[PDB]
RNA sequence: CGCACGGAGGCGAAGAACCACAGAUUUCCGAAUGAGAAUCUCUAACAAUUGCUUCGCGCAAUGAGGAACCCCGAGAACUGAAACAUCUCAGUAUCGGGAGGAACAGAAAACGCAACGUGAUGUCGUUAGUAACCGCGAGUGAACGCGAUACAGCCCAAAC
RNA sequence: ACUCGUACGGUCACUGAAUCCUGCCCAGUGCAGGUAUCUGAACACCUCGUACAAGAGGACGAAGGACCUGUCAACGGCGGG
RNA sequence: GCUUUACUGCAGGCUGUCGCUGAGGACUCUCACUCCGGGAGGAGGACACCGAUAGCCGGGCA
């Protein structure tokens, strides 16, 4: 049978209708009054937290993080550019913004690793992102069979280096065969071309 | 100029480096100090 | 070319900021729950610097000691109240609900409870003419009508040192000094002696402006000077 | 808040957690929303008991509209740490299932009247 | 008894010198971490940010360096086009963040010599200056496959 | 920043103490106000097209423009016959 | 380097549209959002701000 869990994803298929619409103009309230990178105690989507790697475990922390919506907040040139680098308005960054969200998140958290994040709507001007953390030094995680690769050294600083999820699908990582030829095996092997 | 303790070790070992190469240096290597300082010629760092 | 002076006045340096630490009080209105049972005597009458005007020292009730925007007539060991059931008598602050109509007013609020933003300067004052349970129509120094609230706290009779316009500087070391005390660049070099490269009506053999000085409000700054959207220019017609 | 649509008396809800306790030791409970959700689809449910503090609310949700398209009654409970040990633990539950009573069939079917009564 | 061949003197058969490994010591500043400061100073210190928590800094983590290499981001201009704007130089120079001894990639929602076929991934040779792009100008420029190198395949989420 | 500021303010410009004065011109350019009508992009919408899409057309029409008005201590002008 | 009714563009301003964004071609409302108030509360209000896009202006700049 159908799982509770399968219920929580249901809902949020469509975040602005049913009951959860009606729990986003109240949550996003008071997120709007909460800081860049808030610690939470409990993920709002359980469902997507789980699938994504997320135990009720010592060491497995989660946080909530909110981003500015929009393009670069680019400044113009003060020297000479020819025309096609003259703009300001229409450049867009190559890092999506739930990549920039699990990274202010890794930085307010300095000893632990990311996991994976996930989105948890938007308003007219931010996005919030729940980024799942994990203590590689606690021996909860040392031990647990699921979980313990995050603790070896080649994964310090995960999310900096792209290794995270939304890293490898943001580097153009996605497909095996045609179009990914000037992103696998990296960009910077294929003369950042991707 | 009002100086420190710090500046004044400093001036201290930079006075002891301004003298020459001993007598018996010269006999002993079978035969010149290249950090020859004058106060009013050569200028010191600070 | 290079920044006009107008862009480099935002930049908000030492040359173009006001003399701050030199300033006295930021003069604002007392905070009352309710009831008006707050009241005081003048102190003293002390110039502040940066409106040249006085202002008097007030000490209150409750241990404290408040430089306020004196209005004319006020002197030492006069009693001020400030506000709802305050006396309608010169100096005393209470709502435009409460002050008759007629009656010249200063130090007039936006926003009640704002602390006062309009008619402020030596001698002006607003006045109150339309009552309403809404609106408290006020007539500002400039001859604008402004609708306002009538909880709106304003301090009664004519701002002080009326007249302060009246004698001329005569000399350009007077307004050296007054200058001094206020967040602005003097002296002003006109921008038809200037060089193209520093201003847009700079150039030419001989000064005159480049181009028609009236200038459309969608200007950007670095060319918005000179008339600023001006509906006519000139005395006659 | 967003899934309760009906206001719980204090007494009411001691009556229950009573019913509960009793519950345990006689025939069976279900601890847990994921064992609640799989006791109201597989029918086996005659009571269901689910918390007011859950946070986030997603995990609760589709209780209300889930048991009203089942048949099965449901209830209210204050605090989650009281539904926790009612259930027999030490941790707190969101929701709790009573699979078959025992010794409490009178009680629990007079509460399922007493709430069909509150609406 | 360093370079370093003097003078005085001393150490070594109690096996010195010298070499290898291991250990002792190892001032101050320095990520620099009690606080401040041009290497000093003032009155107990994981400063700051975090995780676990006996909620006590109690147990831990980060910081900074390194020849280049590696990965993730920001991103020119001279120049070429005999001018020049797209194009080109070039995702180069340079900048921000970060890992390791190698990095990254990686067990098909692949390929598509279309098949009764191949079978994770890099890399080398070739495919090929081919397809494709382009004021269709100047210029730009892959892939599948093949031959090699080396080979290695697995774990959750959910159902119960 | 102006601003511990509020039109007797402060910003933007021109002229340059005093004294006597400061004519005529709004056609062009600028700025500003208005506007029946005309012109005026995209989204949504309507017709055609396409089992969808590209695409073609229509209706509506903002600022702006046309047109009208104000303004020269606004750029400037003040002749031939 | 500088100039402009040179060529091409880039900021900036104004304006429509979309999202935020809600209840009952002109209009009411309060709940998002904004501002004032120490606060109670007041004003404003689906507009403004902000994000995106479209037209106009645009030697301010390349
Ligand atoms: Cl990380
Ligand atoms: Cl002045
Ligand atoms: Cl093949
Ligand atoms: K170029
Ligand atoms: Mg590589
Ligand atoms: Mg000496
Ligand atoms: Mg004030
Ligand atoms: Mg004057
Ligand atoms: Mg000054
Ligand atoms: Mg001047
Ligand atoms: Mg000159
Ligand atoms: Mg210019
Ligand atoms: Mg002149
Ligand atoms: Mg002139
Ligand atoms: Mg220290
Ligand atoms: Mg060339
Ligand atoms: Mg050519
Ligand atoms: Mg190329
Ligand atoms: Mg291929
Ligand atoms: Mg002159
Ligand atoms: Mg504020
Ligand atoms: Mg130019
Ligand atoms: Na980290
Ligand atoms: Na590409
Ligand atoms: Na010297
Ligand atoms: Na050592
Ligand atoms: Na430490
Ligand atoms: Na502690
Ligand atoms: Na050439
Ligand atoms: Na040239
Ligand atoms: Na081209
Ligand atoms: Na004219
Ligand atoms: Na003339
Ligand atoms: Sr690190
Ligand atoms: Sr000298
Ligand atoms: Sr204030
Ligand atoms: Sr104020
Ligand atoms: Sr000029
Ligand atoms: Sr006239
Ligand atoms: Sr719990
Ligand atoms: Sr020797
Ligand atoms: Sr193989
Ligand atoms: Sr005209």
């Amino acid at each position: 049978a159908r799982s509770a869990y399968s219920y929580i994803r249901d809902a949020w298929k469509n975040p602005g209708d049913g009951q959860l619409a009606e729990l986003q103009w109240q949550r996003q309230q008071e997120w709007r009054n909460e800081g860049a990178v808030e610690r939470i105690e409990r993920p709002t989507r359980l469902d997507k937290a789980r699938s994504q790697g997320y135990k009720a475990k010592q060491g497995v922390i989660v946080a909530r993080v909110s981003v500015r919506k929009g393009s670069a907040r680019k400044r113009r040139h003060k020297a000479g550019r020819r025309s096609k680098r003259q703009g300001v308005t229409r450049i867009t960054r190559r890092k999506d913004i739930q990549r920039v969200a699990e990274e202010r998140a890794s930085r307010t958290f300095p000893n632990l690793r990311v996991l994976n994040s996930y989105s948890v709507g938007q308003d007219g001007r931010q996005k919030w992102h729940e980024v799942i953390l994990i203590d590689p030094n606690h021996p909860a995680i040392q031990n647990d069979d699921d979980l313990s690769w995050i603790c070896a050294d080649d994964q310090a600083d995960r999310v900096f280096r792209g290794l995270t999820g939304a890293g490898r699908r943001n580097r153009g990582l996605s497909g095996k065969g045609k179009g990914s030829e000037k992103t696998r095996p990296s960009l910077r092997s294929n003369g950042g071309k991707g | 100029g009002k100086k420190s303790k710090a500046t004044k070790k400093r001036l201290a070992k930079l006075d002891n480096q301004n003298s020459r190469v001993p007598a018996w240096v010269m006999l002993k290597t079978d035969r010149r100090n290249h950090k020859r300082r004058h106060w009013r010629r050569n200028d010191t760092d600070e | 070319g290079r920044r006009i002076q107008g862009q480099r006045r935002g930049r908000g340096t030492s040359t173009f900021r006001a003399p701050s630490h030199r300033y006295k009080a930021d003069l604002e209105h007392r905070k009352v729950e309710d009831g008006d049972v707050i009241a005081g005597t003048v102190v003293d009458i002390e110039h502040d610097p940066a409106r040249s005007a006085p202002v008097a020292a007030v000490e209150f009730e409750d241990g404290d000691r408040r430089l306020i925007l004196a209005p004319e007539g006020v002197g030492v060991g006069d009693e001020l109240q400030v506000g709802v059931s305050a006396e309608i008598a010169p100096g005393n602050t209470l709502p435009l609900a409460e002050i008759p109509e007629g009656v010249p007013v200063c130090n007039v609020e936006s926003s009640p409870g704002d602390g006062g933003k309009f008619a402020r300067a030596s001698g002006v004052n607003a006045q109150l003419l339309t009552h309403d349970r809404n609106v408290a129509v006020v007539k500002l120094p400039s001859g604008e009508m402004k609708r306002l609230d009538p909880q709106c706290r304003a301090t009664i009779g004519v701002v002080a040192g009326g007249g302060r316009t009246d004698k001329p500087f005569v000399k350009a070391g007077n307004k050296h000094h007054k200058m001094k005390a206020r967040g602005t660049k003097w002296p002003n070099v006109r921008g038809v002696a200037m060089n193209a490269v520093d201003h847009p009506f700079g150039g030419g053999g001989r000064q005159h402006p480049g181009k028609p000085k009236s200038i459309s409000r969608n200007a950007p700054p670095g060319r918005k000077v000179g008339d600023i959207a001006s509906k006519r220019t000139g005395r006659g017609g | 808040p967003v899934y309760v649509d009906f206001d719980v008396p204090a007494d009411l809800e001691d009556d229950a957690l009573e019913a509960l306790e009793v519950a345990r030791d006689t025939g069976a409970v279900k601890k847990g929303t994921n064992e609640t959700t799989k006791s109201i689809e597989r029918g086996s449910a005659e009571l269901v008991f689910v918390a007011e503090d859950v946070q986030p609310e997603e995990i609760v949700m589709h209780i209300p509209e889930l048991a009203d398209e089942k048949g099965v009654p449901f209830i209210f409970v204050e605090q989650q740490d009281d539904l926790g040990h009612a259930a027999g633990l030490e941790v707190g539950s969101a929701a709790a299932a009573v699979t078959d009573a025992g010794e409490a069939d009178a009680d629990v079917e007079d509460i399922a009247d007493k709430v069909e009564e509150l609406r």
